[PDB]
RNA sequence: GCGAAACAGUACCGUGAGGGAAAGGUGAAAAGAACCCAGAGAUGGGAGUGAAAUAGAUUCUGAAACCAUAUGCCUACAACG
RNA sequence: UGAGUAACGCUUGGGAGUGAGAAUCUCCCAAACCGAUUGACUAAGGUUUCCUGGACCAGGGUCGUCCUUCCAGGGUUAGUC
């Protein structure tokens, strides 16, 4: 046996959750489609 | 001073257990509860844990202990009176010892 | 190219109508009885009457 | 390619350090606002 | 014998298994 | 002098490897503000045998228990490696 | 009389699990185990474990015969998802949705179980209507 | 409602000034599920405590969109806001 | 919804073993590329990412018994650098 956890903090399913900063610094440029 | 101390006989006036006489073994003033022997018997499902010299055995089955009870539900039990009854207490100060002593208000019994 | 109109929950299931699965053909081993998919060696390594591999 | 930030232990401390901010009147004003905002990282000195 | 039985696993704080001290195994885990 | 620069002895595989074979090497943890000369003086006034030489280690603080709800840093240690002369071996416990 | 087993936050997606789940509905116990043990799919070694546990707690907990159990309904409900950021090109970013499924398998001994479910539904609808009638009698009484 | 009811000017972004979140509720009392079965285990099904376990730590109530199952009816010559 | 679609970002075969489960983990034999370099020593930077044992919540564009991930312990010795 000898399966126990006497420590004040002990866990196998560590709590964590990934977050997203929504980094979408997208841009664009010019074109050859200019009808002037 | 305090209404309930460690040692004096006390009973319960409300709940499933009515007229439950017991001795207060310990008082937690901050959360306002009181451990009284023989009352509020709960049975933790004792698991098995082995990580220490004493935990190598830690024989624990259906150990029945004591659950704390709010002090409001407790009431002092009279002993000096021939006909024991449940009442409220005062805080008279006798000049004989200049020490505060609890006295009931439906009788003249000290403590 | 991208859909100019969203596809409903009905056209989606109509397309998935052909995504159903087929049950692989199984047979019984002639020395131990467990079901094994046809034309293949069983778990004991015994195919027909020839001992192919050592038992699991 | 060579990106904008090329780390250097000296340049960082000598440009945005506590003593650099404490050498001009403007630096004292910026530090006062950051103390007002109660920033845990008051300057780049307290990296750890 | 007895000291052999008490040297298996039971890792000490600052130590590992296997190289358990031949003479010092009765202080921490007493 | 005040003897607050001798905090705690430490026993590891490295310590026990050195602590055998004629000259013994005892590794303690000392005040991070203390100097080698202070370490030798503290050892002189509380044990009685002059160290042959002293070596010092600085272990930098690092993040510990990472990912746990509240992460924490380590503690700054200064380690001192005293080596007593040939044939002398004093006990760290028992005076 | 339904015996059942459940599994929360199964890594397989509900879309890829329902495809295998339709291969087991209505099948007998022994035949159901044989089909799932030789199908080359990822969501085959997890429903098999769930199915075996359901059989075990049907013939041990609920006290069932064991030679009449058939898979009543085996479905993969949608479980909680997990959101991650996949780094795309030119500085953009997209969101990967890791999908999870809540698997539940249920087997019965009676081949007429749909009828009993309709009976409880009928009883509930029926239970609603007399109260309306009882309220009407009381209303006329006053 | 102060940006901040939780350890918030924190996590995080930026060389820097600066910018700046989300997240509360088991039960009267943990009495937080001993024990049995399947499983490698988490876990699930029973048992037990509890008034309530479809109050079980995913923890007050649990709406719609959305995804599946089923009683009954209709649908494979058919131009459909 | 698009849709289980595009994509999964330069490197093979086998034997034995562990394990509940192995194209992906360990060992061995080959095989294929680097060889003014994918070799070795360090500056800058990074800040424990280094070693041992254990685990497979999460991360690894698959899998995983394995990891630069997580847990526990340990590791950096100067009169001449
Ligand atoms: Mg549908
Ligand atoms: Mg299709
Ligand atoms: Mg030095
Ligand atoms: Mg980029
Ligand atoms: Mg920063
Ligand atoms: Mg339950
Ligand atoms: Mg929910
Ligand atoms: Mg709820
Ligand atoms: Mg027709
Ligand atoms: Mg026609
Ligand atoms: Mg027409
Ligand atoms: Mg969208
Ligand atoms: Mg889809
Ligand atoms: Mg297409
Ligand atoms: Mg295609
Ligand atoms: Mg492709
Ligand atoms: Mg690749
Ligand atoms: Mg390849
Ligand atoms: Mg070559
Ligand atoms: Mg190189
Ligand atoms: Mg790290
Ligand atoms: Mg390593
Ligand atoms: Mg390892
Ligand atoms: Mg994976
Ligand atoms: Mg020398
Ligand atoms: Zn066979």
């Amino acid at each position: 046996x000898x399966x126990x956890x006497x420590x004040x903090x002990x866990x196998x399913x560590x709590x964590x959750x990934x977050x997203x900063x929504x980094x979408x610094x997208x841009x664009x440029x010019x074109x050859x489609k200019a009808a002037d | 001073m305090q209404r309930i101390k460690k040692g004096d006989k006390v009973v319960v006036i409300t709940g499933k257990n009515k007229g439950g006489s017991g001795i207060v073994l310990k008082i937690m003033p901050a959360r306002q509860q009181a451990i009284v022997e023989g009352l509020n018997k709960v049975t933790r499902h004792k698991k098995k844990d082995q990580t220490t010299k004493r935990a190598a055995k830690q024989s624990t089955g259906k150990v029945q202990q004591e659950a704390p009870i709010f002090l409001s539900k407790l009431a002092l039990f009279d002993q000096k009176a021939k006909q024991q009854t449940i009442g409220k207490i005062k805080y008279v100060m006798d000049p004989k010892t200049n020490k505060k002593t609890r006295v009931f208000k439906k009788s003249n019994n000290t403590l | 190219a991208v859909q100019q109109r969203r596809s409903s929950k009905h056209r989606r299931d109509k397309r998935r109508s052909h995504d159903a699965l087929t049950a692989q053909a199984l047979s019984v081993c002639q020395k131990c009885g467990k079901k094994k998919l046809f034309h293949r060696v069983c778990s004991c390594g015994m195919y027909g009457d020839l001992r192919v591999k050592k038992a699991y | 390619m060579k990106r904008t930030y090329q780390p250097s232990k000296l340049k960082r401390a000598k440009t945005h350090g506590f003593l650099a901010r404490m050498a001009t009147a403007s630096g004292r004003k910026v530090l006062k606002l950051r103390r007002k905002k109660q920033r845990a990282q008051l300057t780049v000195s307290s990296e750890r | 014998k007895q000291t052999q039985d008490l040297t298996k696993n039971m890792k000490i704080k600052g130590f590992r298994k296997g190289k358990v001290p031949p003479t010092l195994a009765k202080d921490y885990l007493d | 002098d005040v003897t607050n620069v001798l905090l705690k002895p430490v026993l590891t595989e490295k310590v026990y490897f050195n602590q055998m074979g004629e000259t013994k090497k005892y590794v303690f943890v000392v005040n991070p503000k203390a100097s080698k000369t202070r370490v030798k003086l503290a050892f002189e006034l509380v044990y009685g045998i002059k160290p042959l030489k002293v070596n010092t280690l600085i272990r930098k603080p690092t993040t510990i228990r990472g990912g746990s709800r509240f992460p924490g840093l380590s503690k700054l240690e200064k380690l001192a490696v005293i080596t007593l002369p040939k044939g002398i071996a004093i006990s760290v416990t028992g005076e | 009389m339904i015996a059942f087993a459940k599994q929360f936050r199964v890594r397989i997606s509900p879309q890829k699990a329902r495809l295998v789940c339709q291969l087991i509905v209505g099948k007998k116990t022994a035949d159901a185990q044989n089909i799932l043990s030789n199908t080359p799919k990822k969501a085959a070694t997890l429903i098999a474990k769930l199915l075996n546990s359901a059989i075990a707690n049907a013939t041990n907990n609920h006290g069932m015969n064991g030679d009449a159990l058939y898979v009543f309904e085996c479905v993969a409900n949608q479980g909680p998802s997990m959101k991650r950021t996949i780094p795309r090109a030119k500085g953009s970013s997209n969101m990967i949705t890791k999908r999870s499924s809540n698997l539940v398998v249920k087997l019965s001994d009676n081949p007429n179980e749909r009828q009993e479910l309709i009976k409880q539904q009928k009883a509930l609808v029926k239970k609603r209507v007399e109260g309306q009638q009882k309220a009407k009698m009381a209303r006329q009484k006053a």
